[PDB]
């Protein structure tokens, strides 16, 4: 039937009120650094770099990708601030490399492309960090990956970081050979000159695509034949186009130059027979009844002031529909079912300490949405865990410890987004990184330590004052400001938006706004994969 | 000044009501795997027995009660306050506009069937009549409480106030953590039972209407 | 190509025949007498108790499943008749309880709705014989099960027959635990007041509902809390829906009223993420080219006179259609294939005494329908299985244990439809209740015994005959009517659709007309399952 | 390793206290009135009837058991006391019926002997009971069926209790049928005289055996043929072992009496090609290391005095070694990790009302022998649940839900003993008929009902006053005394071990000494079938 009528969500803000003014300015402020930021970090290398680029009739790796997706088709960069102030005098942009979901002759396709306009295209441990990241969102979401391949060898001083650990380098041609076996296609295109480690990644895929007189493949350079025999070879006459596709037989397809190369990528990927099946149930889609700067309104810089989070949950749901889920019992948990473009999800967001109650009303959630194959999608705005001697009392332990177990043994596809704090165990109750989210953005007002900084301060200032009265000496204002100082600066610039995305701890600061789109976007990808039957462990009841 | 609708207008606007939840579950259909299978015909077939439907319109100011029995044959019986009425129509398209076709006790008339959000409007060559159907009290619908034990900052109003609905009645920390609260109810405070610096407890009331 | 035509089955009844006449005025007396009856069924527990369940705001349960359902949806009530005079001075309408299949929010939906107009909603032993029929109609059909729970607690001196057994009503609750683990979703509306085992109806529930001032769940009433304690506690204050909903945590969400709660259980059963799917093939529906006023025209009130099922099936199916599979060799069964509503049927029927060759006939029609997985409609008209010398010399069991192999083992939707009578152990060949069909109802003509009056009343006739032949005493006339007249009184009193239909042996005494209906509404029912493979034992050639 | 000590369970009781001196003589009194009631039952029919049996040659069934299983094997009988009491005049001992568990040829098989001394081996209602359980402890456990066919026909004054329902006589079929299909074989050995519905059950088995000039089989009698047609015909020429053997083929093999058919049984069972595979591990078996007529004096015949249940388990597994599970949390339950004759146990007990910590802890150890695949043992000594309005108030009805759920979700073989009480929906939390264990057997001290007779009592009598009191009437003593002796007289008589074992809703009276042997061999014939994987439900949190 599908057609009665059903009350919506969503609240007026007081627009007039100053209070309003002053969240909407300082959230603008967040959200234009954050713009002149990635303007920044678009530009790549430089305009020295980019003129030796384009002098070789080499594209630029973002017009490679701009030629390579449908025409008109949205890209979802991952991690654009890899790398940001992450090295001492060396900027990385972008880590060296740009990795995004964009819909490739109408396959969601996954897409690696080395920028070599940034230090020979050469691989940093973060390169290597965000790469291994996109290969395991292809491989949990069953994404045809593509790779662009110009390198310049892996960095030499940062070797360690780089080379022989479990998730170093070579764990990409891991990727890619599980990821052969699975019938996920693996397509590489040398544009560029991968030597002797990187080429292992045209030669490991099922159809590769080379360039003449632009791509070599080889693994050993001139300099190693030069040193090791003596017999000077250039790049072309030892691991040339025409060598390889003529004698041989590394490369498929031979390319004239870098548009041929992208046209027949196009045609690679549209001949893989892949036929999109989604096993959940459609509604025609809706819009939002409310606007986003109203989310810039309401949400706002500081993080003292709470607000509620149905005021973001009828800002990004399809008709600001939302059935809450146990409306009253533990009230600082929210729970409830939406849908966003037309696919249902539950959704899961906090509103403030996490009692017992709201653990137990977690874990029923999580095993609703797992009994009815529904997604999940986790808001995070995380205090703590409400301290307490009763509470410690009722066991709040085994609570909080039944949550992480239903959200760790979870099927669905998960998909975090940190809309606040994130403090704590909290952020492994609600399902943070380390229990393998499919996606995990934040905002840019969002911080993410081990607990606040005033926390640590005032749990450092009350345990050196209990010390020092067993001792006997005197503890003053002064050397309690001296003590608070340096523990609030640390837990505030390692907290950051920046800080945690310039490694691969999140897949990217995002805009309020634009948060709706993404995770539509987000999501079409993470159904392109079949859904598994969960099956939970042992409740500690 | 406006005028009473007659009893066989109500039936006209009831039977309209009626096709339109059946074209929705015909366009429900459309979309079906499981086609042509019966409960996709809105017959109202009871077993052994008659579906009566019981439905209020609103004619102004002043509710009516119709009482709607499904017929065997497709015909509806539709007994408003004690008469009853013989009641067949369907729906037919002209272009971009849905009439009603009514037959009422041999009565053949045609209307324009418009339904927007809760009126009805019949569109005929004697006058046009608007039916409200009513809102159910549960999808209009849309004191406070203490979100944990902490102490009050600055109150706001006290007695003899008026406060509208979304309005600031306290602000409480918590273990640092400002909380404002607001007003899902209305009206005028009667007691406000904590001043500014006392200390809230979970789940204690704050304020009072009286 | 599905366009050539095809010959159709029936014959135009003699109207004018006084054989027709005498039938159709039988038959409607009949069908009259069903009407008046299940019309005094329909209201409930009489004018007074409806007056004090309409009092406290409470809408009636039959205005509760007509506000739960979509608009214009016919209901499928079963076992209208469970409790017809079946305890002595207590009179039980509809069991107390109200089953049946429904349409809510696009998906066929089972609802459970407790009378409480009828001795406070009491559970009576038929009360719990017909929940657990429904559950298991909901379990073999894949159904999602709704409850709406008003109860009155289990009645006191029928204990034994409701409390300790393994179809009693504890079995309930394994129904709900069982359903739970294979995602057949399962609701309860509490309405009323569960008290102390009808508690964990809504415990067990994976999503539950709750009314203000009306609704109170405990596991022990405040008559026990003051005898045990000495405690005074009213019910709201004990068991409420605030202190449910806010405090204990029970129930999920929270209604106003009683419209309020049918509103919320729609909102529920719409996100349960459910898509039908069929896996048999449809043809574009049609009509029957005969009326089944003819029906009651052919069919009649006597049982001595035999009729043609063939025009039973030219009545019932689509087109007046019917491919008769194995038509000569032995046509005291009739075999065939058609469709109803589009669905494929093989239909198996009989016109007589059950030869070894109709034995073989149907083993072999039953094992082609499980092959190619078509569902199966079972009509039943049996008067024995053909005495004698010779038949049994043939082998005449062994024919009969096929069948009754081949009936039992087969995995489709199996529909049994008793339009005659149904005696002895032909019963069992032709799919009788213990071996689980998904719906069984009856006409109001059948009967059904372990032998007709006339055979027990005559082989006692016999055997009483030949024992005082071997004594040597006068057996006269009189004797024998003495002899003869309460056989028959009983074995015509305990073989009626009334006595049959009182307990929950049958799903409910039907109109000849309505069958065409009712059968497109059971097998659509049936069609939520998918098919499982078929694999019989051993056939005893 | 396997070698380090490890304390005992066990306390050696006060044997001089008159408090074990009184429980003793009341235990001793109520096992001896047990035996002489079964050595009554033993006899059957009565001399008459078996000098009539054995006239013709036949064995007597006992004798046929006797004879049918290996040499020396222990038969463990169920149902001994069905048709106690429960037919008026009707004297039928052991229902007519002798079914239990043995071992042939080194397989444990489920042996069905129809004892034709009692009313000729017609079919009462608990006859087709007592069957029906057989034939599913047969199906769950996955034991070769024998069946010793000597039947009188279904009895005519019952046959509605006997004919038409799901769980009626011919049912018998369905459940050979679908054995069928499983490689469960189905033996019959005609030895009397089936006819006309119970000749389906040498028709319907995989290897068949008759008798000559003893067993005949045919689906219409001689007085059917009489009176049908008027042939007069015997019953060896109409369907003896000649014909059947040779002409119509409906035996298999053919025997000369009834050792003959006994030995032609055993061979084949012996070419089943059956091997017996256990998949939980086995240690080397031990003995308790305290007597049971310690546990006549422990447990006694008051139900008033409770008892520790250690004891129990100090008197029944092996070593008196016992892991105590979670000994504090709750001790109103006890659950622990045993082994009985070498399998490991998981032992479930009670100690008083069950508060929600019990409950919790329950569903914790369900969950623990769910996912090592280790049996479980339930045993039940039940008041009641707590009442109170704080725990009303706690959530109590969601915590035995969660309960229910985990008990009525498990895969594991579960076996049920009630060793005193068993009242009200705690029945239903510790496993008791409705969730399927796969035996459970009583001790003759036992009482079952939905509430204890002061319970009904004092409820109702409280319930009367405040009515009363509402009304004005003198409510005095005798009012009460005449409102409570027939409350607590029904409760007594209809919640007796004899009164539940009348009906089949437990498989037996056993000795409180013989529970340890009994239990081992009810847990070696459950582990003749593979453990499947338990899934649960939705654990209401
Ligand atoms: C003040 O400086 C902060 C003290 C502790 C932080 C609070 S207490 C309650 C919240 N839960 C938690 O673990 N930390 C938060
Ligand atoms: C006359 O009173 C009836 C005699 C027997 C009934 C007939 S004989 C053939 C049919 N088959 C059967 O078993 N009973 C029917
Ligand atoms: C006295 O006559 C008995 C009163 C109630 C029985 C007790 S109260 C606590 C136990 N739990 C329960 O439900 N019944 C038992």
């Amino acid at each position: 039937y599908h057609g009665d009528s059903v009350a919506s969500l969503g609240t007026q803000p007081d627009l007039g009120s100053a209070l309003y003014q002053e969240n909407y300015k300082q959230m603008k402020a967040l959200v234009n650094q954050l713009h002149e930021r990635v303007e920044h970090i678009k530009l790549g290398g430089g305009e020295k770099a980019r003129a030796l680029h384009i002098s070789r009739g080499k594209l630029l790796p973002r017009e490679r990708i701009d030629n390579l997706i449908d025409p008109g088709s949205p890209f979802l960069e991952l991690s654009q601030f890899a790398g940001y102030q992450l090295y001492d005098n060396e900027e990385v942009p972008g880590g060296g490399i740009i990795t995004g979901i964009g819909r490739v002759s109408g396959v969601e396709c996954m897409i690696i492309a080395n920028d070599a306009t940034v230090k020979g295209g050469a691989y940093y441990p973060v390169t290597v960090k965000k790469q291994l990241r996109a290969q395991e969102i292809a491989m949990q979401n069953r994404l045809p990956c593509i790779y662009l391949v110009d390198s310049g060898g892996a960095y030499l001083p940062r070797q360690a970081d780089v080379f022989p650990d479990r998730d170093h380098f070579g764990r990409t041609f891991y990727n890619q050979a599980i990821m052969s076996s699975k019938n996920i296609a693996q397509i590489a295109v040398v544009m560029g000159s991968c030597t002797a480690g990187g080429a292992y990644v045209p030669a490991m895929a099922d159809e590769n695509i080379i360039v003449r007189k632009q791509g070599t493949i080889f693994l050993a350079g001139p300099p190693l034949v030069k040193a090791a025999t003596g017999e000077e070879v250039s790049a072309e006459d030892l691991g040339g186009a025409d060598l390889h596709c003529r004698k041989s037989g590394v490369s498929d397809h031979w390319a004239l130059d870098d548009h041929h190369a992208l046209h027949l990528t196009r045609k690679v990927v549209r001949n893989l027979n892949y036929q999109k099946k989604l096993d959940v149930t459609i509604e025609p889609s809706e819009e939002p009844l409310f606007p986003a700067d109203e989310l810039y309104g309401i949400v706002g810089a500081n993080l003292k002031r709470s607000f509620d989070v149905r005021e973001v949950i009828a800002r990004i749901v399809d008709g600001s529909r939302f059935t809450e889920f146990k409306a009253f019992y533990g009230d600082t948990l929210v729970t409830g079912f939406a849908r966003i473009f037309g696919y249902p999800v539950g959704i899961v967001g906090n509103n403030g300490v996490l009692f017992s109650e709201s653990a137990k009303k977690g874990t029923h959630f999580v095993q609703l949405c797992c009994q009815r194959n529904i997604p999940l999608l986790f808001l995070q705005n995380i205090t703590g865990f409400m301290v307490g001697r009763e509470y410690e009392a009722e066991g709040i332990a085994k609570d909080g410890a039944k949550m992480v177990a239903a959200v760790a043994c979870a099927q669905v596809p998960k998909i975090t987004l940190i809309i606040g704090g994130s403090y704590g165990a909290g952020n492994y109750g609600m399902c943070g990184r380390a229990y393998s989210p499919r996606f995990l953005y934040i905002w840019p007002n969002a911080r993410i330590s081990v607990m606040g900084g005033e926390q640590a301060a005032n749990v450092l200032a009350t345990i050196t004052k209990d010390q020092r009265a067993r001792e006997g000496k005197q503890f003053s204002s002064a050397d309690e400001a001296a003590l608070k100082e340096p523990i609030i600066k640390k837990f505030e610039e390692e907290g950051n938006p920046y800080y945690s995305s310039a490694r691969v701890w999140d897949d990217g600061i995002i805009d309020p706004a634009d948060t709706r789109l993404v995770l539509g976007l987000s999501f079409s990808a993470a159904l392109n994969a079949p859904i598994e039957k969960t099956d939970f462990g042992i409740f500690r009841m | 000044s406006r005028k009473a609708a007659a009893k066989e207008s109500l039936c006209q606007a009831a039977l309209g009501l009626i096709l339109k939840e059946k074209a929705m579950t015909d366009t429900f259909t459309l979309q079906a795997h499981d086609q042509f299978s019966p409960f996709s015909s809105s017959s109202g077939r009871r077993l052994n027995i008659s579906y009566t439907r019981n439905m209020t319109l609103k004619d102004g100011k002043n509710n009516v009660a119709i009482a709607v029995t499904y017929n065997h044959d497709g015909s509806y019986s539709m007994q408003i306050e004690d008469k009853t009425f013989q009641v067949l129509g369907n729906l037919y398209s002209e272009g971009d506009c849905t009439y009603l076709k009514c037959s009422v006790n041999g009565v053949a008339s045609k209307a324009k069937l418009i339904i927007l959000e809760n009126t009805i409007y019949l569109f005929s060559k004697e006058g046009s009549i608007e039916i409200d159907i009513p809102v159910p009290k549960y999808l209009s619908s849309v004191g406070p409480l203490a979100p944990m034990t902490g102490t009050i900052e600055k109150v706001f109003v006290k007695a003899g106030d008026k406060v509208k609905a979304g309005d600031s009645l306290m602000v409480m920390i918590a273990m640092k953590m400002e909380h404002t609260i607001k007003s899902p109810k209305d009206g005028t405070v009667k007691k406000v039972f904590y001043r500014e610096g006392a200390q809230a407890n979970r789940h204690t009331p704050l304020v009072e209407f009286e």
